[PDB]
């Protein structure tokens, strides 16, 4: 009778007008605060995703076979059951899953029965009894799983992660203040390319992270790293181009970063570094160098080697003296020096032909020079300056960036 | 008693709030799972399209004389009996009838008496033993029929449409997996401007489309077209402007498509094409080049020659880098670059002005360049992108785009 | 009790509520599906068109003599009973009378004694078995009748119609998909000044049309004419001011039709005309013109010859530009040029200050030229311009347009 009232209450017109898009650019139905699924859901055969939010004890019929365009499910606090032919259809059709489990029962055991799974987002609150999860160890059934984002307290890395060592390409954990241990599993990653260990309570770089051999993007955000020392073996990560180590407590960068000559994306913002090293600038391949909100006192003059640097965010730092060697590098496109400790701006800035971003807000300046008109790629919307200093510019210099 | 009560409960104001609008911008009313049809529905005057779905054995009252704006009668699984004055009114007013039925006896027999009807949508199997097109042999009585949609699993195309197609202008046949033995029978059917053979499993383009000359919109969706080499003869079709060769098994494009200079929309999406020959890029009249969900790995620079291109949708491809010549065409209105492997989007997109919606979410895009904010008509609804990718733009440029969302 | 109850139902206030106006700008009162006629509806002296649609058991009391402006009686499916004083009142005020009937069942009998009316309409099948046009034999006493319009799906031309039509001025024949066998019997119909043949599906012009020197309007709409080879015999006539060959399939219009100088209005829209010849536009006094929904690939030379025109309909064809040919015309007021492939509007259209309307429902314009800002006479409600196209005008020009919309 509840199912009949559900079919009467939610006409197909109401579900059609409920239709919208999700964060993955798919047609998603955000079914929120309901008793079950209506039978008029499956009349919208063009649907590509359903967001089920707090809809418990739901039994999915076989009529889901009409959802040919369906490739994603997002289960938010839903203890959902499925029927056998529907299970087979979603085994042969589904690609993306995202299940949140405020309670353990809200995580369904049926969802691991598929094999066409590519992307999984295992947000929730996992218990510390992680190795006991045979439901987790069923990810070996998935023969295409490449994205695995577990937003839960993952103290010990599961052997479920061991069973998906090869096919995985993106590995994301938000451990939320729990130390990540049992490193041999992350040693067993063979073909993993993106390791996203966000806030795994790592007191330093784990030896497991360093036993990776095919990594391309490493993120240790909100992990209280003490040092970057083992780098004599980062040379085996020639496939690595992205190093994400910001919002951390690192205080220095030794010369060892010279081992990786394929490093492009470097993140060291919001760190405890008080003086930028010159041997960091010795590497010239680095194109993205992020050091915003740091404690940097000054920039050594070896930064002229960093010609390929297209991003040098030194904004909101303690930097008082900026050397002229940085202005020799003309490829720097996104440069932010806002809220810094500078006194005057360098007149020689016109050699930066490719310079879209310039941010100088908050920093104390005496007089804006006319040489700010010398920048070619600069834009008035791209040149974030106060209105008072916008007044302190020549009218031709105003129009140089104001008129497109 | 049920009919009278249904007339009583379905009040006028609740019907007014029940009124909606369709894709054709006509006032609409969907009657789904009722005992009969309310007379207060028939009291309406502003209604244009009434939708009769799952109505068991109802009779149309003559109060349809009030429904003057009524032009589209939508019959879904509805066995309708008809009153004679209402029959005359529908003969002189009703112009579009869609009939879906599960049994060949469910179709009303008074649809042949309609004379002002031009659009017919016979969805549901017309092919049955001794009822194979003999039931619809009365569409010879139909004279002004121009649109004839047939989602009916037809094994062979009827002889009755060969008789009727002198005046027919659109033939949308959906067999849902049954091949047509066309036998070049469209030669007597000379007035078609559109032909939509969808889900027919043809596996080859027949020659009946080639014998015709008046076609301007050709759709061959889901016909399992492995090879499309016949298109060299399509220069004979001097009026074609929309060659919708999508949802097929097309793995390559022959160079003779360069002879097709009259194409304006070339819908090749959801195909297996891996390389675009440059001869396809000769056609200056292409406006909607949708090559999404395909195997393209690179985009040729000759796309800059296609100045009339507006919506280039290469969604879910293998294109790693956009050439600068792509931004040579200044008429790009909707650059659907989503789900691709675009490493970085060049700043030349700041030169584009007609861009209204660009899709970059799901790419390998490292950061969003500042010049993307130079497009005037672009807004947040148009600029769909990941939030962290949005954060890479300057907060003044982000303020400009957030204002375009606001203003 | 029944009359009192229906009197309490329909008071004078609700009658003024239901009062509308028709296409003739006359006061109409749509009375539909009433068990009886009201008396308050005859109390209102303002009423001019008394509408009686599908009202059974009709017995009109002499209070219809209370009506002052009663010149129209739109009785549809109504069996009217009228007493002798009310009939005599009808014999001095009633002028126009429309009948909708199902054969002999719903045909009134008092209409023959009416000898002072001037207009009459009929609708309903008449060619019954053993009763071939025998029910309309009593219309001989009507001497002041001037307008007779028929829509009665006639399989053959009634001889009674030919005998009756001696005192006729306007006659329209609608067969809704039936052959009309004139058989040169319209030679007696010398007094006809407008001959409408709507959906006569003739496919040939009858030779009796070439004998009447009073016809100013010839209407052959939806006659499925493909090759007009009978206009050479139209040269004998010197009265036809407007030919109506629209909603047909005329592939080409021959040269000889350019010899008709008296033609002033060409309705040829929704036809199969590929190229309209310049010699045809030697007649420059073409005030009205309808050429929409056609296959014209360019607007030809002798449109420059045209000078005494007021509109051209160029909707839905293959014309790319407004050439100097349309620009040598200095009296055009409405441009029906929508959903076209018109590339641009050149400059001189910005001199056309007397521009009532333009139609641009999907046209391919780059932008409205600043010369259109030269005319404040064209207002935002006056012209029909797409919102994205309209916004490209300067902010001063757009503000002036909204101002003139208010002003």
């Amino acid at each position: 009778l509840k199912q009949l009232n559900l079919n009467n209450e939610w006409t197909p017109d109401k579900l059609r007008q409920k239709l919208q898009t999700n964060a993955h650019n798919r047609l998603e139905l955000p079914l929120i605060m309901l008793s079950g699924l209506p039978d008029t859901v499956f009349e919208i055969t063009e649907l590509q995703s359903l967001k089920l939010e707090i809809i418990k004890n739901v039994m999915i019929p076989a009529t889901i076979a009409q959802l040919d365009n369906l490739q994603e499910l997002c289960l938010h606090q839903c203890s959902v059951k499925i029927h056998s032919a529907a299970l087979s259809f979603l085994k042969e059709n589904l690609k993306v899953l995202s299940v949140k489990f405020d309670d353990m029962r809200e995580l369904p055991p049926w969802m691991y029965g598929l094999r066409n799974l590519e992307e999984l987002y295992l947000v929730g609150s996992l218990s510390h009894d992680i190795s006991k999860n045979v439901t987790l160890e069923s990810l070996r059934d998935l023969k295409s799983l490449k994205i695995l984002s577990i937003k839960s307290n993952v103290s010990k890395i599961p052997q479920a992660v061991v069973d998906v060592s090869s096919h995985l390409q993106k590995m994301c954990v938000h451990n939320d203040g729990t130390k990540l241990v049992m490193l041999n599993n992350l040693k067993k990653m063979t073909n993993l390319t993106e390791l996203e260990l966000v806030h795994c309570d790592l007191e330093r770089i784990p030896h497991a992270v360093f036993s990776l051999l095919s990594l391309q993007e490493l993120d240790l955000k909100e992990n209280n790293l003490k040092s970057i020392e083992e780098i004599v073996s980062f040379q085996h990560l020639r496939k690595l181009t992205v190093l994400k180590l910001w919002y951390n407590s690192i205080a220095y960068i030794p010369e060892h970063i010279k081992k990786l000559t394929s490093l492009e994306r470097l993140f060291f913002s919001h760190n405890k570094v008080e003086v930028l090293p010159s041997h960091l600038f010795l590497c010239n391949k680095i194109r993205y160098l992020d050091l915003s909100y740091n404690d940097i006192r000054f920039i050594p003059p070896e930064i002229g080697v960093l010609q390929s640097l297209q991003y040098f965010s030194i904004t909101c730092n303690k930097v008082e003296s900026l050397p002229d060697e940085l202005y020799f590098c003309k490829k720097l496109k996104t440069l932010k020096i806002g809220k810094n400790s500078l006194s005057v701006l360098s007149p020689k800035i016109g050699n930066l032909l490719f310079l879209s971003y310039l941010d100088i807000k908050g920093n104390h300046f005496e007089v804006l020079p006319p040489e700010l008109g010398d920048c070619r790629a600069l834009k008035r919307a791209g040149l974030v300056v106060e209105d008072a200093l916008f007044e302190t510019l020549p009218s031709d210099v105003r129009e140089q960036m104001k008129a497109d | 008693l049920r009919q009278l009560n249904l007339n009583n409960e379905w009040t006028l104001d609740k019907l007014r709030q029940r009124l909606t609008k369709n894709a054709q911008d006509k006032l609409e009313l969907h009657l789904f799972m009722l005992s009969g049809i309310p007379d207060t529905v028939f009291d309406l005057v502003e209604l244009e399209v009434l939708k009769l779905e799952l109505i068991p054995d109802v009779t149309i009252p003559p109060s349809i004389a009030q429904l003057t704006g009524l032009k589209e009668l939508w019959l879904y699984h509805t066995a309708a009996k008809i009153e004679a004055p209402a029959l005359a009114f529908l003969r002189e007013n009703l112009r579009a009838l869609h009939i879906k039925f599960t049994d060949i006896k469910e179709i009303p027999l008074w649809i042949y008496s309609l004379k002002t009807l031009e659009e017919l949508h016979l969805t549901g199997n017309l092919s049955a033993e001794n009822n194979r097109y003999i039931v619809i042999d009365g569409l010879r009585e139909l004279k002004r029929l121009k649109v004839l949609r047939l989602k009916s699993n037809l094994s062979k195309l009827p002889q009755v449409v060969t008789d009727v197609g002198v005046h027919l202008q659109k033939l949308s046949i959906n067999n849902e997996g049954t091949k047509l033995i066309v036998l070049n029978s469209l030669k007597k059917m000379v007035n078609l401007t559109e032909l939509e053979l969808i889900r027919c499993d043809l596996e080859r383009i027949p020659h009946s489309i080639f014998s015709l000359h008046n076609l301007q919109e050709i759709d061959l969706k889901d016909n399992n077209l492995k090879t499309i080499e016949e298109i060299i003869s399509f220069q004979h079709l001097h009026r074609l402007t929309c060659l919708k060769l999508w949802y097929n098994h097309i793995a390559y494009i022959p160079i003779q498509i360069g002879n097709l200079t009259n194409l304006e929309r070339l819908y090749l999406n959801r195909n297996k094409i891996e390389k675009i020959p440059t001869q396809l890029f000769y056609c200056r009249k292409l406006r909607y080049l949708d090559l999404s969900h395909n195997n393209l790995t690179f985009l040729p620079a000759d796309i800059g020659l296609l100045q009339n291109l507006q919506n280039l949708a290469v969604t879910a491809n293998r294109i790693e880098a956009l050439p600068p010549e792509l931004f040579q065409c200044r008429k790009l209105r909707a650059l659907h670059l989503g789900n691709n492997v675009l490493q970085s989007l060049p700043s030349r997109v700041g030169e584009l002005t007609n861009l209204t919606q660009i899709e970059l979410r799901g790419n390998r895009l490292e950061c969003l360049p500042v010049e993307l904010g130079e497009c005037p008509l672009l807004k947040r609804s148009g600029l769909v992108v990941e939030e962290d990718l949005f954060s890479t733009l300057p907060p003044e440029v982000k303020e400009r785009l957030w204002r375009a969302d606001k203003e």
